[PDB]
RNA sequence: CCCUGGUGGUUAAAGAAAAGAGGAAACACCUGUUAUCAUUCCGAACACAGAAGUUAAGCUCUUAUUCGCUGAUGGUACUGCGAGUUCGCGGGAGAGUAGGUUAUUGCCAGGG
RNA sequence: GGGUAGUUUGACUGGGGCGGUCGCCUCCUAAAGAGUAACGGAGGUGCGCAAAGGUUACCUUAGAGUGGUUGGAAAUCACUCUGUAAGUGUAAAGGCAUAAGGUAGCUUAACUGUAAGACUGACAAGUCGAACAGAUACGAAAGUAGGUCUUAGUGAUCUGGCGGUGGCAAGUGGAAGCGCCGUCACUUAACGAAUAAAAGGUACUCCGGGGAUAACAGGCUUAUCCUUCCCAAGAGUUCACAUC
RNA sequence: CGAAAUGGAUUUAAGUUCAGCCUUAUUUUAGUUUAAUAGAGGUAGAGCACUAAUUGAGCUAGGGCCUGUCAAAGGGUACCAAACUCAGUUAAACUCCGAAUGCUAUUAAAUGAUGAAUAGGAGUGAGACUAUGGGCGAUAAGGUUCAUAGUCGAGAGGGAAACAACCCAGACCAACAGCUAAGGUCUCAAAAAUGUGUUAAGUGGAAAAGGAGGUUUAGGUACGUAAACAGCCAGGAGGUUGGCUUAGAAGCAGCCAUACCUUUAAAGAGUGCGUAAUAGCUCACUGGUCGAGUACUUAAGCGCCGAUAAUGUAACGGGGCUAAAC
C-alpha cells in the first residue's frame, strides 16, 4: 500500500527533476525516453513543439526478436540509430527519465553513441 | 525613559517592473523579488537573487497553474 | 478582573472604530441580550461591575454570559510629562463593541426580573442599550 | 466652475474641451464621451443636437 | 479504431478513504543474488539475471459523495463620485444556503 | 613647562541642559504599484564556513497515536494518521517538495578579458544580466558553476607600505622617483569621512539676531483639579433614597 | 509667462548645493483624460485554514483532594485542567480568502502645445488651514508628524453679522444694460406668494448620561357593549399563630414554599401603613351603579427638564416675529 505508493511517488519526482534539469526538446535536437519495464524495454524520440513521437523502438517488434539484456539493447540501439538517420536526426537529448545511467541504459547509450548520433 | 527602538532600512523597491502585455526585449527586469514569489516560465530566467529577466524580445504574460503564478515571454 | 494572560505585543495602535456589528450580533446562548445602541469601548472593569449587578440581582435563577474579553491595551504617559519619548504603558484594557453586539445574555429567570437586572447593568455601562428577547421565540 | 474641484475631474473637463463657464461644445455621444459625462455630470448640461 | 502502456497539452482536487468488479495481451506483484552495480547495516530501494505462481496490493473501471475540494442567485459589509444625506449614480465581497464534482485531450508502440 | 600664546570643545531635540540617538539589514505604521515622516511599535548587525563553496547521484522531516532492556511526558527502533506545521550557520520577512532540506563521491567557477540590455537612482554609488574568447571542476551527455536560498557583516579621497609590469627618466646613458596592474594599513562608529593633531567656566560678561525658541501674563485643550448629576448594593432596630 | 516652502546630502537643522517646480531660445512630437480588452497586489471588509488571544457546554488525559490507604495494584472525583467535539468571539507586526479606487501596457476617439531633448538665467528648500485615511497624544488641543485633493500663500468680487485657509466664483479697460451661482426674499436691507401638516418650548435662536400621563402619525400585546378601566357601594374570609428561626413573628425582624386546601362569586403562606408580639387600618382579589375605548409598549416628526460665571441684555446681527418657525 504505502510503501509502493512512495516508491512511484521517488519515482515521479526523479522524473520530473531530470526533465526540467535537461529542458525540452526541438525538432532539431529531439528529446529521447527510455522505459524499463519487467518484461521489456521501450524507447521513444519525442519533439515537444509538437508532442509527436518521431520515431520510436521496443523489445516487443516481433522482428527484431531482441531478449531483454545488454547484448539485445546494443543491437537494438544499432537499429534505433538506423532507422533515424533515414530520417536525417543527429542530435538527441537524452532522458534517462528516473532511471540510474548504468548498465542497460549505459549499453544502450554507448550503441546509440558508436553511430554517429549526438546524445 | 527614552525610546528603546525606532530604527528602519531602506526601503528596496521591489515589485513587478513591466506589466503583463507589455512589450519587452531581451535582458528586460520584469521582477524584483526576495524568493520566487513569481516563479520562471517559457523565455524567462532567474538571477542568483531570484530577479526575473527576458532571454528574448516579447510580450510579457502572467499564468497561474495550481495556486502559482509563472511568468513568461510570448 | 478580565484580562489576558499572555500577549504578542505589549502596545498597540488606536483604531478608529466605526459601522454597526457583522457578527456577534445574535442571541446564543440565552434568552435575553442586552444589545448595545452605539459603537465605543467597554472597559473591563466596567465589564465586571455589570455583571456583580445582573448576578446579585439574579437569586441563583439562571446563567449569565459575558460575549466580550477586552484584550485591548490603554496606555497612558505619566501624570506630568511632556510629549516626547513615546507610547507610555499600559493602564488598563477596552473591548471594542459596535452598534449591534449582544454584548450580554441571560438564562433561566423569568423576563420581567431579567428586564429589571439588566436594566441595571445597563446603568453602569457607558453606551445605550436596549434589552431584546429572541423575538422569534416568544 | 473649475475652481475648488478636484483635480482629476478638471483634467476631464479640459479633455472635454470646455475652460470656462458657458462653454459651448458639440460632441457624437460613444463610450468614451459617455464615460466623461458621467465623470463629471454634475457640472454639465446637456441638450441634444436633432 | 478501442483496450493497455509510454509520453505530453489544457488547471477546478486531476485529492485521499471504504466497498465491488478484471488481468488475453500490456503493466505490476513475484524469483534468485553469480557477473558487473548500490546502501553511512539491509538485493528494501538501486542494479543484473527471468517466467513457477496471482488480482492479493499497485493500476483501470463501477459505487452511497462517506471526508476533502469547489460553489451560485439574492442580501449585507465595504467603496469611487455626487449642491438628493444615511440619501443619488456606478462597482461589489468574505461567510452561509441551494448545489456540483471520483477530469478531459493530442500522437507513439503492442492487438484488436 | 597654563609662566605665556593661538584655538577647539558636533548635531538632532515638542525651549535648552541631563538622558538617549547617529551606518547598514527585516517587519509594522504605509491608506492592495513604487515611495512616504515622528524621541512611533518589535528585532538584528561591524560575522561565520577550505565547506556550511561548486557539481553529480540518491533520499525526506516535525507532531500526535501505537508496540517496546533500563527508558520516565520526552533519547533510539517499527507501523498508522497527518502532509511541511520540521529543517534552512546567524534577526526577521519573502521563499524552499523538482526541494533552496538530509547524505555520499569527486572537486576549487571563492576563475582571466569582456559584456548587449536594464533596475534603482540629485550626484557619487549600488544591483541583475543572457551571451562571447581563454582555461578548468562535475557529468555518459544535455548542461551547471564569475562563492554562500535571497536581502545586513561595511569606509570616499589624499598619504604611505608590498609584489608585478617597464610607460614617463629635467644634455646623453643609468638611477632616485613617479605612472600603470595586483594589493595592505582608518570604532575616519558624529559611519558622504571640516585637521596628521583638541576639554571646560562666565552671575564680570560683550556683540549680532529671534516670539523661527523658554520663564511672567493672554489664547486653545481639560489629563489633573473643582462643582454637580445618573445607577442604588447597602448602612440606618424593620425602612435604597431623614442622612451617608 | 510664472513658482517653491518637497526629496537627497551636509560641523547641517534660520545656511548652502544637486534633483523637483519656473522662464527665454532652438529642435522634436506625444503628455493628459476616458472607454474597451488584458495584467500584478493584500488594503478595507471578512475569516479561523496558520501564529496568538478568548466565551459557555460536552468529553477526558495528567496534578492534587477524599476513600479497602503504606509507598504494591487501588477506588469517590466539588476541583486544578492538556488534547479533542459542538456553538460563539479578537488581532498593525494572524491570512484558506478578498474588493472599490489607484498603477502599468495597447487601441480608438476626445482635448489642442499642457510632453520631451539641448543651451542661458534663476528663485525656492520656515509653510498654514479645510475635506478624507492614519501614527503619537488623553479616538484633548488653532497640538505634532505623514498620504490624496483643494484654497490661502501669490486671489480681487458675492455669501457665512465682523471673520487669509469654509461656500460660490478667476478682476484687459470702459457702459446709469440683461440672465444667473453661493446665499436670501417682514424690516434695518436689493428679493415671495400660495397648498397640506407639525411646534407652545420664542423651540427655532448651543450640548450629554437619565427622567418624562407633552403632542402628531403609524404598529403590536393585554381588555371590552356577553360590560372593560377610574370613581362610588360591598366582601376582601375559614382551616391558619402556614410550619417555623426567635422571646414574640398571629399576613407584613428574618429562613423555606404558597405541588395549602376548602366555602369558592373572591380572598395572596397577603400590597402597603403600623403595632415589642399581635391587635388595627388598607390592597391585589370578586360582586353591583355607570357606560367606550382603556392599560402597557414599539417606531418615527417636533417639543420639556437636565442647562450652569464674573464690564452690559450678549448662545437669532438688531428690531421684532406664533410665522416673519420646521
Amino acid at each position: 500500500m504505502k510503501k509502493i505508493k512512495e516508491a512511484e511517488q521517488r519515482k515521479l519526482r526523479r522524473k520530473k527533476r531530470i526533465k526540467d534539469k535537461i529542458g525540452r526538446g526541438v525538432a532539431s535536437r529531439p528529446r529521447i525516453t527510455v522505459f524499463k519495464s519487467n518484461r521489456y524495454f521501450y524507447a521513444q524520440v519525442i519533439d515537444d513543439s509538437k508532442g509527436h513521437t518521431i520515431a520510436s523502438i521496443s523489445t516487443i517488434e516481433k522482428s527484431l526478436n531482441l531478449g531483454k539484456n545488454i547484448d539485445d539493447v546494443k543491437k537494438l540501439g544499432e537499429v534505433l540509430a538506423k532507422r533515424l538517420k533515414e530520417k536525417n536526426i543527429n542530435n538527441l537529448i537524452f532522458d534517462r527519465n528516473g532511471y540510474k545511467y548504468h548498465g542497460l541504459i549505459a549499453s544502450f547509450a554507448t550503441s546509440l553513441r558508436e553511430f554517429g548520433i549526438n546524445i | 525613559g527614552s525610546s528603546k527602538n525606532g530604527r528602519d532600512s531602506i526601503s528596496k523597491r521591489l515589485g513587478v517592473k513591466r506589466s503583463g502585455g507589455q512589450f519587452v526585449k531581451a535582458g528586460e527586469i520584469i521582477v524584483r523579488q526576495r524568493g520566487t514569489k513569481f516563479h520562471k516560465g517559457k523565455n524567462v530566467g532567474l538571477g542568483r537573487d531570484y530577479t526575473i529577466f527576458a532571454l528574448s524580445s516579447g510580450k510579457v504574460e502572467f499564468k497561474t497553474l495550481k495556486g502559482r503564478k509563472y511568468v513568461s515571454i510570448v | 478582573m478580565l484580562s489576558p494572560k499572555k500577549v504578542k505585543y505589549r502596545k498597540k495602535q488606536r483604531g478608529r472604530l466605526s459601522g454597526e456589528a457583522q457578527k456577534g450580533n445574535k442571541i446564543s446562548f440565552g434568552e435575553y441580550g442586552l444589545v448595545s445602541l452605539e459603537t465605543n469601548f467597554i472597559t473591563a472593569r466596567q465589564i465586571e461591575a455589570a455583571r456583580i449587578a445582573m448576578t446579585r440581582k439574579i437569586k441563583r435563577g439562571g446563567r449569565v454570559w459575558i460575549r466580550i474579553f477586552p484584550d485591548i491595551p490603554y496606555t497612558k504617559k505619566p501624570a506630568e510629562t511632556r510629549m516626547g519619548k513615546g507610547k507610555g504603558g499600559v493602564d488598563h484594557w477596552n473591548a471594542p463593541v459596535k452598534l449591534g453586539t449582544v454584548m450580554f445574555e441571560m438564562s433561566g429567570v423569568v423576563e420581567e426580573l431579567a428586564q429589571e437586572a439588566m436594566s441595571l447593568a445597563s446603568s453602569k455601562l457607558p453606551v445605550k442599550t436596549m434589552f431584546v428577547v429572541r423575538r422569534d421565540l416568544r | 466652475s473649475l475652481i475648488g474641484k478636484l483635480n482629476k475631474k478638471v483634467k476631464v473637463l479640459k479633455a472635454l474641451g470646455l475652460n470656462k463657464i458657458g462653454d459651448k461644445k458639440v460632441h457624437f455621444l460613444n463610450e468614451s464621451i459617455k464615460g466623461m459625462l458621467n465623470e463629471t455630470i454634475n457640472m454639465i448640461l446637456l441638450s441634444e443636437v436633432m
